[PDB]
């Protein structure tokens, strides 16, 4: 029950709709967009 | 391996 | 400096794309399977 | 912020 945050961003569990967890590290669905527009190159 | 926490 | 992703621990010479935030990094592999998790549910 | 690193 600890308070989880996007290692990206910093925002917690509670105020994004997903957060994904690697070894050590998190990120939320908000960051994951934004990689996807870096990668996909256009906005 | 990525796993999800929400 | 040789710089890893934070999520599968693969080198930037090991995949096509890495990004970072703060002390934090992600390549276009994981990327990938976050759009699948975040798309599965 | 984020940035590219590749
Ligand atoms: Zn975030
Ligand atoms: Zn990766």
């Amino acid at each position: 029950g600890k308070l989880l945050y996007c290692s990206f961003c910093g925002k917690s569990q509670h105020e994004v709709r997903k957060l994904i967890a690697g070894p050590s590290v998190y990120i939320c669905d908000e960051c994951v967009d934004l990689c996807n527009d870096i990668i996909r190159e256009e906005i | 391996a990525l796993r999800v926490v929400k």
